[PDB]
């Protein structure tokens, strides 16, 4: 996260974290046994985190969860980065508590001007690498689809949209990609690309997880 | 030297941090960098070994 504030201890228990061998992604817990992350945060081996603040400095209060499942969407396109959404199902159910609980899937699409709060343990540096231990923290308003599709011709297909700032120094960034973007208690976006972050005019993409409400309830029911 | 050790680092366009290594021009070392987990050129590779047997 570019340009963000540290959130609050604990104050986004919905945001998880996938580990291998270091964390890499982030994620957002659905239900007490699943993730949604994105595609390209796919690997074949998982160690889920979840209830982290600083990922270096562990309090003991933690969850740590095997991926037992990793389901990547069937329209997944590695060059497009179309459907770029993920689900993995826990081993175990997450124990929820005041650190770790679910977050709401949204239940209208995002609209442009709608406030929304994006997280994660990404680069905080333009220009540089600053890769933080203590969760960060962006709110960052919805762009209309026409500035999204401006910011980047050709690319922008109808599971993405557009959160941030066109004027730069605003975004999310590498190791955010996989977390969420909340939108008026709802998890709206899923972190995926952008060109660099919080460049001029290069506002974050997103995968909009409205779109997939229905794949996430079929994935879940048929793998219950 | 295979053109693609003279390729910038290439994060790509994606957010994961995938680590991976580079070839580093400027100083002839392999280094560490965060690949996105999508795109880039080929100055990539999974290992340090990797890297300094290419380049």
């Amino acid at each position: 996260i570019v340009g963000g504030y540290t959130c609050e201890e604990n104050s986004l228990p919905y945001q998880v974290s996938l580990n291998s061998g270091s964390h890499f992604c982030g994620g957002s817990l659905i239900s007490e046994q699943w993730v949604v992350s994105a595609a390209h945060c796919y690997k074949t081996r998982i160690q889920v985190r979840l209830g982290e603040h600083n990922i270096k400095v562990l309090e003991g209060n933690e969850q740590f969860i095997n991926a037992a499942k990793i389901i990547r969407h069937p329209k997944y396109n590695r060059d497009t980065l179309d459907n770029d959404i993920m689900l993995i199902k826990l081993s175990s159910p997450a124990v929820i508590n005041a650190r770790v609980s679910t977050i709401s899937l949204p239940t209208a699409p995002p609209a442009a001007g709608t406030e929304c709060l994006i997280s994660g343990w990404g680069n905080t540096l333009s220009f540089g690498a600053d890769y933080p231990d203590e969760l960060k923290c962006l709110d960052a308003p919805v762009l209309t689809q026409a500035e999204c599709k401006a910011s980047y011709p050709g690319k922008i297909t109808n599971s993405m949209f557009c959160v941030g700032f066109l004027e730069g120094g605003k975004d999310s960034c590498q190791r955010d990609a996989g977390g969420p973007v909340v939108c008026n208690g709802q998890l709206q976006g899923v972190v995926s690309w952008g060109h660099g972050c919080a460049w001029k005019n290069r506002p974050g993409v997103y995968t909009k997880v409205y779109n997939y409400v229905d794949w996430i309830k079929d994935t879940i029911a048929a793998n219950s | 030297m295979h053109s693609f050790c003279a390729f910038k680092a290439d994060d790509g366009p994606c957010r994961a941090c995938m680590k991976r290594f580079f070839f580093n021009i400027f100083t002839r070392q392999c280094e560490e960098f965060c690949y996105g987990g999508c795109e880039g050129n080929q100055n990539r590779f999974e290992s340090l070994e990797e890297c300094k047997k290419m380049c």
